[PDB]
């Protein structure tokens, strides 16, 4: 399902 | 990590 | 009714709120009824997830009161405390359903062996996290648990049969972990391997799984 | 102590117990003293996994609900259920906001630091406003717009190009821009603008180096995805 691409915790 | 049994 | 709390659970599960499917499960165990196959599933497979989190919990705020000897320690301490008493609640609530509605009315040998695997697998748990007293009895209903759930799929079901191979993985895993004995451990893992291996001659995809991980913790186990 | 809450919040987060993590910070953030960057990086981590177990539970729940739309006892169930997840995912957004509020947002004594938490206002009202219904959606909409383009403001003046910050603010505003106002032409150019800057000004310390080339990595990603 969909993630929105914002900033991850890298 | 116990080695046993998954799903 | 069975069916809505039933349909809630999957949902939950898709959902991966695994607490919220234990308790559709759970009050679907409550209602006194014989448990399907898919019922069962999902009950084990709520409850996993459910313990796994507080064992892999306690298995880090251990090792860190562990490496530990400051002020930090007492910390991990309490809270490796905390995690353990949730986790004993978990183990008790479930075995608790077991006692009570699921070996009771199990009217197949197939279920009564899973069943039996599951009391031992949540003693074991309990097992993991006993404090030396206690300890040596609630070792003993898990390996007494096991034992029956093994001489039962002796008997009844074929070597390759998914809930036979997964008792054997978990039995030799008790042994091995719990009892200290790996001697025990890595003879009954590889009989089971071979007798799994020579009854090639049937949904298969659950059984090799089960296969590769005896033969892996075999090979772990021998360096 | 408060270092005490602190090293809890620690043990907690190595437990992968996140609601402890954030209840810790919680706490620490309403001992009312500016937050260390240790603690701001915590309270942020905690409440970034809380919030987005909510959101990936809501996100699976709405796509069964409107995939059974020929079932109905069914369809009402998942419609609850979406709707009880929604009221824990708003509840934490309130938490963080509150705190944003109240604490972060007046003490920040730093442009970095005010900069971290008007970007975290704007990402929080963006996921309320995901879930938002069809007469509040606008309010919370420019709430989280506001908060942006003000932390996007200041950055632009106070911070570097290459500044992790200032370039995960790009990332998220841009973000904003692509599926909450559904303007992808605005998402793209303030992509883009954002990561031919950091070109531009290469010349970028040895510690952010390191999250700034990553960061415009994931800007040109996303360009090249929101391409065609």
């Amino acid at each position: 399902l969909y993630r929105s691409p914002s900033m991850p915790e890298n | 990590r116990s080695p046993s049994m998954p799903e | 009714d069975k069916n809505e709390l039933v349909q809630k659970a999957k949902l939950a599960e898709q959902a991966e709120r695994y607490d919220d499917m234990a308790a559709c499960m759970k009050s679907v165990t409550e209602q006194g009824a014989e448990l399907s196959n898919e019922e069962r599933n999902l009950l084990s497979v709520a409850y996993k997830n459910v313990v796994g989190a507080r064992r892999s919990s306690w298995r880090v705020v251990s090792s860190i009161e562990q490496k530990t000897e400051e002020k930090k320690q007492q910390m991990a301490r309490e809270y490796r405390e905390k995690i353990e008493t949730e986790l004993r609640d978990i183990c008790n609530d479930v075995l608790s359903l077991l006692e009570k509605f699921l070996i009771p009315n199990a009217s197949q040998a197939e279920s009564k062996v899973f069943y039996l695997k599951m009391k031992g697998d949540y003693y074991r748990y309990l097992a993991e996290v006993a404090a030396g007293d206690d300890k040596k009895g609630i070792v003993d209903q898990s390996q007494q648990a096991y034992q029956e759930a093994f001489e039962i799929s002796k008997k009844e079901m074929q070597p390759t049969h998914p809930i036979r191979l997964g008792l054997a993985l978990n039995f030799s895993v008790f042994y091995y972990e719990i009892l200290n004995s790996p001697e025990k451990a890595c003879s009954l893992a590889k009989t089971a391997f071979d007798e799994a291996i020579a009854e090639l001659d049937e949904s298969y995809k659950d059984s090799t799984l089960i296969m590769q991980l005896l033969r892996d913790n075999l090979t772990l186990w021998t360096s």
